[PDB]
């Protein structure tokens, strides 16, 4: 390599000082096509060794010579892509479960930064090599275990949730901003952005409703960065969520002005402050369809707010949510030791205890009208925090379930919180999120399929697969089974049909 | 005795427009408005016209009249309200 | 409509293995004239609730039923057009003046992007429906303030200028 570059420089200055100016390119071309292109096999054979060894100057000279060759460069591109892929696998698959998201993103950032620095310095920043690096890192972060899972979107969502949540560890605003700006580089190669979008929507709901965000400006900056990463259709739901959480303050002010401008004194008796959210863009849902009974002292406020939202807004039914609802309660029954934050599910049975110390499961059922599962969950949560004690022989759930209040509660905290389901992340709800993602994937695939068929009405199976892969490449990587299921669904709805002459070709219904 | 102090709750709102219905009175457009539903003896049942905006939306005239005294924005779609019909 | 489609699909099967092949159309056509074409007043009345709440399952079953009857579609075309025109107006408006062009073009495109993605999966890109979408977005793009001029051409002028200017933001 050294001799070839030195002799090439000598020949360049020689032909420049001797020949006509119009022949310099031809002299160089014949001085390389018969010098390194004839010995291209040896250089290609040594290319993998020279890439893996990561010797700087020799790699730079090899890149110069292979760029001189018309068909000498792609082998080096493949060798470098394979090296980066192997380095990423050995730098990511060895990670532990003690802290997977933060360390995973840090390792991907370190590998990406080192390779970008190397490409910019000793590789002239070729776009072919940058594309090879992007493909290699895409294969690295999507280290899908065989036919089981894909942990990259969940890990990145957990990373964003960990860094943006108000934590006592301590992270300043500007550090959060630059860390997220670096994070977008990692997110730009996921090829599974739907799962990350849904997981980030869930974590944004959990953070915003409980007020765990350190600053709304951080959330807006993160949402803007995501919008610049993918597009508005990627972040429309998130932006609507943030807009609703911002305008919640104005809505509370308008509600307070409305209840201070009424003819009579409402006298709600509580520190009411609502979090009205749009039903169309929040990942919450009324899956627990169990009927809940609002306590009367809150029933007055619910009726007043329902009237307000029917007056100062129109055509908006107000689907109340309770399993996100929570608030503070006082306990001066036993001497007022502290004030307890409590979800309204447990607040209902607390008011039932306030009605009478001796209460059975049937009384809770007729006072709250809620299902057995949610009532059992609230009861076990109360006894797990030792709020109440089971008077039965066994402490688990039973048909009778006769118990009263535990008077031994003397917790030191003056604002002790009995609810801690801020993380949750049950595998059942994660599987539900995966199923919703799969349903959106099926919708997108059906949209692309019907659009293509309306465009041409005659395509084979392989072309359909290729165009579905290409068009949906910015969202996910669809499987053959998913596309077959979608085309079978369109068969079932008498929307699509295969050709009678050949099953490869399809038709229109 | 138990006393509740804070009830910071979450409410979901979704569009609940039903056909030929006043978005404010939550009743049929052709009938009287809920403001004129009471004291029907005083109401002549002729002044409750169906006001049509530029967005092809139907309210009672009294309803949109009371609406305009606070805001000049249509409640159904957040545009400025312009009458076109009577 | 779920039970109708169960009967209509069965009636194609039942007439297939029982009757002459030349009477397949006449049995199904008279089936529709007693099950879906005699309840146009009922189906169009409940069509308004289907489109507004965007029930993908019921909208698909309404489309296959109302396609058979001659007059079934033109009311649903008017209903979806009224829904898109309403759904467009929410997206275009309530926008801050700091970033009016980029938010406006994104919001109309997002409504167009979602509803094209909804027509194809449910209504199968019916050209009658695509005209209803294009008519509806024409009203919402060219929407006008009271005693003012339409702000659509100026707003897209700034958007294509912002997109093409030398900007360091990616
Ligand atoms: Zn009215
Ligand atoms: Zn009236
Ligand atoms: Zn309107």
């Amino acid at each position: 390599m050294e001799k070839v570059l030195g002799r090439l420089k000598d020949e360049e200055i020689r032909c420049r000082k001797y020949l006509h100016p119009s022949s310099y390119t031809k002299v160089i071309h014949e001085c390389q096509q018969r010098m390194v292109a004839d010995h291209l096999q040896f250089l290609h054979a040594e290319c993998h060794n020279i890439i893996r060894q990561e010797k700087k100057n020799d790699m730079a000279n090899m890149y110069v010579l292979l760029r001189a060759v018309s068909t000498g460069l792609p082998h080096m591109i493949q060798e470098l892509q394979n090296h980066i892929h192997d380095e990423g696998l050995r730098a990511t698959s060895n990670l532990t479960q003690e802290n997977m998201p933060t360390l995973f993103v840090e390792s991907v950032l370190e590998v990406h930064g080192k390779f970008v620095q190397l490409i910019n310095t000793v590789l002239n920043g070729d776009q072919h090599f940058m594309s090879a690096l992007d493909k290699a890192l895409t294969s690295v972060v999507n280290y899908r275990e065989p036919k089981s899972v894909c942990k990259a979107p969940e890990l990145l969502a957990k990373y964003c949730d960990n860094l943006l949540k108000k934590s006592a560890k301590g992270m300043t605003e500007n550090e959060v901003e630059d860390r997220l700006t670096s994070f977008i580089t990692v997110f730009k190669y996921i090829d599974d952005k739907d799962v990350f979008q849904k997981f980030y929507a869930r974590m944004l709901a959990k953070r915003l409703i409980h007020g765990l965000s350190m600053s709304m400006d951080s959330e807006e900056a993160m949402i803007n960065k995501l919008k610049q990463a993918c597009g508005y259709e990627f972040t429309s739901k998130l932006h609507r969520m943030y807009t609703d959480m911002s305008v919640s303050a104005d809505l509370n002010n308008k509600f307070n002005n409305f209840i201070k401008n009424q003819d009579t004194v409402i006298d709600l008796g509580i520190s009411f402050q609502i979090y009205v959210l749009q039903a169309g863009a929040w990942p919450l849902t009324q899956a627990p369809s169990s009927t809940f009974a609002i306590p009367q002292e809150l029933e007055k406020s619910v009726q007043m707010f329902e009237l307000f939202y029917s007056q100062h807004f129109s055509g908006r039914k107000l689907t109340w949510l309770h399993y996100l609802c929570t608030g503070e309660v006082k306990m001066n029954y036993l001497g007022k030791p502290y004030v307890a934050m409590v979800t309204t599910y447990q607040m209902a049975v607390l008011l039932a205890f306030n009605n009478s110390e001796t209460v059975s499961y049937k009384e809770l059922q007729d006072s709250t009208q809620m299902n057995e599962k949610e009532l059992t969950k609230t009861i076990k949560s109360l006894l797990d925090v030792k709020m109440i004690n089971h008077d039965s022989e066994k402490e688990d759930i039973d048909a009778e379930s006769s118990f009263s209040l535990n008077m031994n509660f003397s917790s030191k905290r003056t604002k002790f919180k009995i609810t801690t389901s801020m993380q949750k992340d049950t595998p059942q709800e994660m599987e539900q999120t995966r199923s919703a993602v799969d349903e959106d994937r099926k919708m997108y695939l059906q949209a692309a399929i019907v659009r293509i068929m309306k465009a041409r009405k005659v395509l084979r199976h392989n072309a359909l697969i290729q165009e579905v892969i290409s068009q949906s490449r910015a969202r996910f990587n669809p499987s053959i089974s998913m596309i077959k299921k979608c085309i079978e669904v369109l068969i079932d709805k008498q929307y699509i049909e295969r050709s009678q002459a050949s099953a490869d070709e399809y038709s229109y219904v | 005795r138990f006393e509740v102090k804070k009830w910071n709750a979450v409410a979901l709102w979704a569009w609940d427009i039903v056909v030929d219905n006043c978005a404010i009175c939550r009743n049929h457009i052709m009938d009287l408005c809920i403001e004129c539903q009471a004291n029907q003896a005083s109401a002549t049942s002729e002044e409750c016209t169906v006001a049509w905006g530029v967005c092809n939306h139907a309210f009672h005239f009294h309803c949109i009249s009371r609406w305009l005294k606070t805001r000049q924005v249509c409640p159904l779609d957040n545009r400025e309200w312009e009458f076109q019909k009577y």
